[PDB]
C-alpha cells in the first residue's frame, strides 16, 4: 500500500499470472502483429487505456515530515485497465479454453493483488456488449476471440523535494488597545483635506473622484504618526498640482489626535 | 500509505444467531433532532435534541424452500414479537477479519414486501423486509 | 490577465485540529429571510430579516480501522456535545497556499448515515454526516 | 430583412458601479396577481392586482483572491444593508452597443450559496447569490 | 380522401391589430367544472358548472430594438390596462387561407419572464409572457 | 496567464515533456504515416480536435485602456485536446511501457502547465470506452495501442484596434421645467386639425387612419414653436390634397399655447 509506479503494477501481472498458468505458455505484454510467425500459445496482457479514476479521489493536504523539514509529494490514483487474450500459431476440451480457464482462476482468486496489496481492483466487470466488442474485433484485423479485462488502481507519486517549510517553534501573541480612529475615519480626513488644499468645489472633487488614500499608521503619542499610499487615475491637468500638494504636505512641521505625515507616499496613479 | 476505502460488495449480515445471505442493506443511520432557542438579546442556542427513530429496509433473494423472513413476521401477535440483534459488518476479501462493524439492537420486522412478479423480465425474485429498531452504534 | 476560476477537486477540510480526507462537502450557504411591509399609500419596504439556519452535509469514504466521525456523534448525551470549528479552503495545486477559505464556527453533528450496502455494485463505501452550525463567513 | 434573435451568451452585468463577470443570470420577471369578481348576474371582471415580488438568482465562478459577493452580504446587520442597482444588458458581438437593457433597482442580497465541493469531478467552483429587489423595467 | 392533420409549425398570431412573430403559443383551453348531487335514492346528477379561467403562456424571441411585449405590460397601473384580442390561426403552407382559427377576447398580460441568461450555451434569447383572458372560442 | 496562441501551447508541450523523457526519443507533432521507414521510437503528440469550451466562459465587457483611448480586444477561451501515443520502427519491463511511463510522470506532475501557468487543464480524464477506442484504432490502420490524452484551455485573442472611444471628461446636467402639453397631446391636435382642414367626416378619417404626426418642438415663448415629421401610407387620391394641406399649413402667419409651425416637415409616406 505504498506509492507505486506503472511498471510495478505491470511486473505484478506476471508474478500473479505465472503462478497459476502452465510453465510453457509465453506471456507477451504487447498485442502481437498480424502475420506473427512466432512461438505458439502466447497470452497477451495488453494495457489499453490508463486514466485517473475520479471515484477514488479525496481531499488531501500534503503531509509534513518533521525530521527533515520537508513536504510530502502526494498521489494521483491512476487506474490501469488490462485485456488478456490468448493467441495461437474443435472439442469441448479446447486448447484455448484450458489456458483461458487457467487465467480466469488466477483473476478471480487474486481479487486484491497479491504482489501489491491494498490496490483497489475490479475483476472481470460487465463492461461490454456485442456492439462494443464488435468495434474491438474489427480493430485487430477481423479476428474475433475471447478477452478478459482486469483493472488495477494504484497511486502514482509526483516528484519534488524543494517545497520545504519549517515546523512551528514558538507561538507568541500580543493583545493591544486599538485607537478610537480607524483606517476608514482617517481616509475621509485626508481626502477632504486634499479637496480643501486644492480649493474645494464640485469640479475639483470629480477630477479627484478616482483616487483613494489608504493609511498604514503607528500611533506613538498616547495623549499620531500616519503615512499613506496613493493609487488611482486623474486627468492630465491636476496631476501636476496634486503631486505638488502632497509634496509639501509630507515635509512640514506636522501641524495637521494629530496627523503626523512621514516617509512613505507610495504612488500607483499615473495621470492621463 | 494510501489506504483506499473498502468496497461495499463484501459484508456479512447475521440476524439473531444464524448468518443469512442478504442482497442489500440500506439505511441504518444515527439521527438526532435539533432544538433552537432564539434569545431576545440576539444569541443563538443550537443543541441536539431527542433521538430520531431508526429504520432499516434490507432485501433478500427468494430461495427455494427456505423461510427465514416469514417465520419472523408470522409470530407477530398483538404486540409480542421476538426481537433479535442484527450485526452488519464489512470484511476484507480473505473473509477472516471484520474491519468495521455495525450492530442493531432489538430489531423487529414491521413489514416485508413479497417479490414484484413481472412476467416480462428475466430478473430474480427479491423480497424486502423493513425492520425497525433502536440504538445503532458502530464498532471497530 | 484572464484568471480562470479554480476547480473544485482541490480543497482541504480540517475538522477541529486534525485534517481528514472528505470525499465531498455540500451546502454551507449564508442565508437570510426577507421582511415586507406594504404601505397603504403604495411604497414597498424590503429588508433582510432573521438569519436562516446553516446546514452542512459532507461525505467521507469508509476507512479500515479509523473512526473519526462516529466518536464525534457517540459523545452526544442529552444536549452536551463538543463543538469544533470546520475550515473548508480551496488551494492551488502546488498545495502551499489557501486561495479562498470558509470557516464554520461551532459545528456539531446531528446525523450520520452509514453506507448503503448494495451487493450488486463495485462502488466504494461512503458515509455522510450532517453537521449544523452558525456563523459561516468567507475569508481571503 | 429577417432580423434573427440575439443569442444569450453575450451580456454585461454591472453591479453598482463596477462590472463583474457573472456566469449566469436567471429570473428577473415582471409579475402581477389577478383579481376576480364574479357577479351574480353573470359577467366576469379580470383585473391585474398587486405587483408580485421579484427574485433574481445569479451565479459566478470563484475567482482567486477577489471577494465581491461576500463583502456585499457581510455588511448585513439587522436590516441596514447597502442597496445598489443591477443593469443586465445584451450587446452585439462587437461589444460597443447595448441592444436591450434591463435595470434592477435597489437590489440587496438575501443569500449566497458557497460552491458545492465534489471531489469526484473536474468542474469549476461556482457560487450563486440570490438578490431580491423591486421595479424591474426594460429599456431600449 | 385521407385528409392528414395539419402540422403545428404554420400558424399566425395577431395581437391587437399588428402581426408579430411568436415562437410558441401554449394552453388556450376551454374548461368547465363539474357539479355532482348524489341522491338518497341512488341516482347521480353530473352537470357542467362554472367556467374555469383561461390562461395563455406564449413565448417570443428577443428582437434587437423592438419592444412590443414590454410596452404592453408597462401600461399596467392599479387595474387599468388596455385589453386587446388575440387571434391564433393555422394556415396552409401557401399562406393564403386560414384553416382553423381561435380568437381570445379581452387579453391582458399578467407576467412576462425575461430571458434566462446562461452564458454556457449557444441558444437564443426567448421571453415568455403570460396573458389571461376570457371567452376563447374556435372558428372555422 | 496572458493571452496565448495555439502555437504557444504547442511549443509548451515540447518544453514540458522533454524535461522528463529520455534524450534520444524523437517527438513528432503529427501522427505518422502507414509505412513510415523512420527513426525508431517516436512519441506522437497529436492535436485531434480544438473547440471553445462553453463551461469556462463568462460575461465580459471589453476593457478600456485610458492612456491610449483604445478598447481592448477580448478572448475566446479555446480548448485544445491532445493524444500522446508511442510508435516503434515482450516482457514485464517493456520498452513501450518505459517511455509511456516517462510521459505519464510528466502529465500528472504538470497539472498546471509550467511553461504557461494559469491555463485550466485536464490530465488523463476518463473520456473513453472500448467502443469509442474501437473506432479510433480502426482509423490508424487497424493497429491498437496505448494512448494518453491531455487537454489545455488557453485564451486566444481577437485582432482589432480601430474601435476607440474617448474617456469621459465632464459631466454636465441641466434640469428644466417640462411644459403642460406633451408629444401625445399635440399629436391629437394636429391630426384633428388635418381631419378638419380636409373637411372632416368618417370617409376622410379612414383614408388618413394610417398616418401619424410626431412632433419635435422647442417652446420658446413663456406666456410655442412646434415642428413635426409625417410617416405612413395613404391612397392615391388624397395624397395630392394632403400634400397641398401641409404645404400651406407651414408657411403662414402662425395663427393656430400656440402652434407655430416651422421648417422640418419630414415625409416618409409614399401614397399608393
Amino acid at each position: 500500500l505504498n506509492t507505486q509506479t506503472i511498471i510495478d503494477v505491470n511486473k505484478a501481472m506476471d508474478a500473479m499470472l505465472r503462478a497459476y498458468l502452465n510453465q510453457d505458455i509465453a506471456i507477451r505484454f504487447d498485442l502481437p502483429e498480424l502475420d506473427t510467425m512466432q512461438s505458439d500459445a502466447m497470452v497477451s496482457i495488453f494495457l489499453y487505456d490508463i486514466h485517473e479514476d475520479l471515484q477514488l479521489r479525496s481531499a488531501e493536504s500534503r503531509g509534513f515530515d518533521v525530521y527533515a523539514g520537508r513536504l510530502l509529494p502526494g498521489w494521483v490514483n491512476i487506474k490501469c485497465n488490462y485485456l488478456i487474450t490468448y493467441w495461437e500459431a474443435s472439442q469441448p476440451d479446447n486448447q484455448a479454453i484450458q489456458v483461458m480457464s487457467q487465467v480466469l482462476n488466477a483473476l478471480i482468486n487474486n481479487r486484491q493483488l497479491a504482489g501489491i496489496p491494498g490496490a483497489y481492483t475490479q475483476v472481470v466487470p460487465p463492461k461490454e456488449s456485442l456492439n462494443s466488442l464488435g468495434n474491438f474485433w474489427q480493430s485487430l484485423g477481423n479476428r474475433p476471440r475471447l478477452s478478459l479485462n482486469y483493472s488495477v488502481t494504484v497511486p502514482v507519486s509526483l516528484n519534488d523535494g524543494q517545497d520545504s517549510a519549517t515546523p512551528v517553534t514558538a507561538v507568541s501573541s500580543t493583545v493591544e488597545q486599538t485607537a478610537s480612529l480607524s483606517q476608514e475615519v482617517v481616509s475621509h480626513a485626508l481626502r477632504e483635506l486634499l479637496i480643501t488644499e486644492l480649493g474645494g468645489g464640485e469640479d475639483n472633487r470629480l477630477v479627484l473622484s478616482k483616487v483613494e488614500l489608504s493609511a498604514v499608521k503607528e500611533t506613538m503619542t498616547q495623549d499620531m504618526i500616519i503615512l499613506l499610499s496613493v493609487s488611482g487615475i486623474t486627468r492630465q491637468e491636476y496631476l501636476k498640482e496634486i503631486d505638488n500638494i502632497f509634496d509639501r504636505w509630507v515635509n512640514n512641521a506636522e501641524v495637521i489626535c494629530g496627523i503626523r505625515i512621514e516617509s512613505i507616499t507610495k504612488d500607483n496613479l499615473v495621470g492621463i | 500509505a494510501v489506504e483506499y476505502p473498502i468496497p461495499v460488495y463484501r459484508f456479512i449480515v447475521s440476524v439473531g444467531d444464524e448468518k443469512i445471505p442478504f442482497n442489500s442493506v440500506s439505511g441504518l443511520d444515527i439521527s438526532y433532532d435539533t432544538i433552537e432557542y432564539r434569545d431576545g438579546v440576539g444569541n443563538w442556542f443550537k443543541m441536539p435534541g431527542q433521538s430520531q427513530s431508526t429504520n432499516i429496509t434490507l432485501r433478500k433473494g427468494v430461495f427455494p424452500g427456505k423461510t427465514e423472513l416469514f417465520d419472523w413476521i408470522n409470530s407477530i401477535q398483538l404486540n409480542q414479537v421476538e426481537k433479535k440483534d442484527i450485526t452488519i459488518s464489512l470484511t476484507n476479501d480473505a473473509g477472516t477479519e471484520l474491519l468495521m462493524t455495525w450492530n442493531v439492537s432489538n430489531a423487529f420486522p414491521t413489514s416485508l414486501t413479497s417479490p414484484s412478479f413481472d412476467a416480462t423480465s428475466n430478473d430474480i425474485a427479491v423480497q424486502e423486509i423493513t425492520l425497525m429498531a433502536d440504538r445503532v452504534i458502530m464498532q471497530a
